[PDB]
């Protein structure tokens, strides 16, 4: 199967530049988007940009104001993210991910920990922020888009210190291996993910993501934990 | 009529749920300077359907003629009853990857010096006649990737299902 392997954790001084590598093996390198997403400790997911390697030009979130350079070496099937002018707030796990012809990021690197040490955008609103529930109960998660995204909405599950796992894409399509107690619904601006009956493996943080248009945008997440 | 529908959006995988690493990927059948993707047998329903059949047209020399055969609905009973092709105005209109989705593009705006003959063997150069052709130019400066869809994955004959055909035309720089 497809494997994304990223370069190791790094400690960087303020003002330095870091260049993270993402080696792709299995499937096809040149014609599929390689995507960069970061997560500051205890915070949400933030899309940084993407490259389709044959194009020899990445696309970037305006937020990063040219601090981000995304490149690919087609001869080694390796993608790169460089972030310059590093500061405290850039301390994060940097994820590379790829699409596999279904538009969504469905294959993920392990992430690269980087510790820094001495306008038209679609807003996704996720609720509730937290859910504490017991085994066998029903969990519902809501995600509103600020503009129509048709059915271009994905749901990810994330366990502590692990890459996001795709559960649902095109609003209602289960990823291979996802159990039937998961279902997604909605179109336009209002979306829901439902877990009919909670199992121990279901406790996690969940994120919706629109992939209608760049920049890709995430809800702030729902932390679904066991009732005390 | 040549007009692009800016709203049209799809994906290589369509509704098959197959990721590109499980596509059956193969090279076009190349005889002199004619590169052929024939979907007549590849898309017939089988017990193992639906599969994605990805025909790779890899071009790094001049004046290559690309020919794509997509079997017509009813050409053989049962086998192609739910077949579809995208774009409808192939080969004047093609699909390119914009962000992570396929959207329509005028091929002549993508590639300078493209030959499309209005007719193939006295018939309209259009999938409604079962076959399209075009000839790429003597020089190409920038790597260019575009797609056609010949999708039989919704044809079901009891426990046999058709396959989704993709054409990926991957044009490297050449002519120097």
């Amino acid at each position: 199967q497809v494997q994304l392997v990223q370069s190791g954790a790094e400690v960087k001084k303020p003002g330095s530049s870091v260049k993270v590598s993402c080696k792709v093996s299995g499937g096809t390198f040149n014609t599929y988007a390689i995507i960069w997403v970061r997560q500051a400790p205890g915070q949400g997911l933030e899309w940084m940009g993407a490259i389709i390697p044959f194009q020899d030009r990445g696309q970037y979130a305006q937020k990063f104001q040219g601090r981000v350079t995304i490149t690919a070496d087609k001869s080694t099937s390796t993608a790169y993210m460089e972030l310059s002018s590093l500061r405290s707030e850039d301390t994060a796990v940097y994820y590379c991910a790829k699409e596999s012809g279904r538009a969504v990021a469905d294959r993920w690197g392990q992430g690269t920990l980087v510790t820094v040490s001495s306008g038209s955008d679609i807003v996704m609103t996720q609720s509730p922020a937290s859910l504490a529930l017991s085994l066998g109960e029903r969990a519902t998660l809501y995600c509103r888009a600020s503009h129509s995204i048709s059915s271009w909405l994905a749901w990810y599950q994330q366990k502590p210190g692990k890459a996001p796992k795709l559960l649902i894409y095109k609003a209602s399509t289960l990823e291979s291996g996802v159990p039937s107690r998961f279902s997604g619904s909605g179109s336009g601006t209002e979306f829901t993910l439902t877990i009919s009956s909670l199992q121990p493996d279901d406790f996690a943080t969940y994120y919706c993501q629109q992939y209608k248009s760049y920049p890709w945008t995430f809800g702030q997440g729902t932390k679904l934990e066991i009732k005390r | 009529l040549d007009k692009i529908d800016l709203s049209y959006e799809t994906t290589e995988s369509g509704d098959t749920a197959v990721s590109e690493d499980s596509y059956d990927k193969y090279a076009s059948q190349n005889t002199n300077k004619e590169y052929v993707c024939d979907f007549t047998d590849q898309l017939k329903p089988t017990e193992s359907g639906p599969k994605v059949k990805k025909c790779e047209v890899k071009v790094n020399e001049p004046l290559i003629k690309v020919k794509i055969i997509c079997p017509l609905k009813g050409s053989v009973e049962k086998l192609y009853d739910n077949i579809e092709y995208v774009p409808k105005k192939s080969p004047y209109v093609v699909l390119t990857k914009e962000e992570t989705k396929l959207k329509e593009k005028l091929l002549s705006k993508l590639i300078y010096g493209l030959l499309i003959s209005p007719t193939v063997n006295e018939k309209e150069n259009n999938f409604k006649e079962g076959v399209i052709e075009f000839t790429l130019p003597p020089v190409v400066h920038k790597a260019t990737v575009f797609y056609f869809i010949c999708d039989n994955s919704k044809t079901e004959d009891d426990n046999k299902k058709g396959n989704r055909g993709i054409v990926e035309v991957y044009v490297e720089p050449y002519g120097n």
